């Protein structure tokens, strides 16, 4: 499903994007 | 017949100018946010996310071990820092639509702040029958800024504790362990006077009914202790008195 991989896609790249403003958050 | 094209379908993937405005806001709120978004776009390099599995329990299991694991799974679900809001979330909705979306949100996966954290609490321990949760929020002044924060309360057999999402430690998670309200309430100040905040209110909601199907709302503000105006005892006094008005009621 062209639909599953956008989903997985976007969460995945939510993810990293929530792991690198943990990190400048964290790091203040 | 009829391909599936479900405009009332919530729920990931999400529409390109949607995902652009979180980007745009990215490259405002970060230092390097551009080069975050270049580097984290497109890049096949991303990590696979795993969906966290809601806990499920032996009836044998003790409410203290049911609440520590359902507060992990609300930790690994991750506070949200990526500058956006995941879930729209209206307060004066019927309990059962709010369970509907902390269902949604075991299924989505994503980030969280305090007041999905608070939603999930309550759908995760509705099949608790001997824990009774209820709502706390606090405001707080610190450096020119006023600030709100909510966690759910909860009580078992006699102890008091909470469920919760913050950005420090101190502020979410209380094991069932406290005999009195005033006892939690003052440990959320005393981590709050940690970090120079100065806690103004306290506004204490009614418990919160078991019944996944109940069209009641919540009420989030059924008790509203202005701290500074009470001072310490009067304070004590009030928690006290909403306690009692909460197990009588």
């Amino acid at each position: 499903s062209a639909q599953q991989e956008l989903k997985q896609r976007q969460r995945a790249e939510i993810y990293a994007l929530n792991r690198v403003m943990t990190e400048l958050e964290q790091q203040q | 017949g009829g391909v599936p094209f479900f405009v009332n379908r919530g729920g990931l993937p999400v529409d390109e100018a949607t995902w652009e405005r979180m980007w745009k806001h990215v490259a405002k709120i970060h230092p390097d946010g551009e080069k975050v978004a270049q580097r984290i776009r497109g890049a096949t390099d991303l990590p696979k996310i795993p969906i966290p599995s809601v806990p499920t329990f032996q009836p044998s299991t003790p409410v203290p071990e049911r609440l520590e694991a359902v507060q992990r799974y609300i930790r690994e679900l991750q506070y949200n820092h990526t500058g956006t809001q995941f879930f729209e979330i209206k307060k004066s909705r019927p309990l059962t639509g709010l369970m509907d979306l902390a269902k949604e949100m075991t299924k989505e996966a994503l980030p969280i702040k305090c007041l999905e954290a608070v939603i999930l609490g309550i759908y995760l321990t509705n099949s608790m029958p001997t824990l009774e949760r209820f709502p706390i929020s606090f405001k707080t002044y610190f450096s020119g800024n006023y600030f709100r924060h909510i966690v759910l309360g909860v009580n078992f057999a006699g102890r008091y504790g909470a469920l919760g999402m913050s950005r420090r430690e101190d502020l979410m998670y209380k094991p069932p362990a406290f005999r009195t309200l005033s006892e939690l309430v003052l440990d959320f100040e005393a981590a709050y006077g940690r970090c120079w905040h100065v806690l103004k209110k306290v506004k204490l909601g009614q418990s919160v009914s078991h019944d996944p199907h109940s069209v009641e709302q919540i009420e989030w503000k059924h008790s509203v202790l202005d701290v500074e105006r009470l001072g310490r005892d009067d304070f004590r006094k009030e928690l006290e008195r909403h306690a009692r008005d909460m197990r009588l009621k």
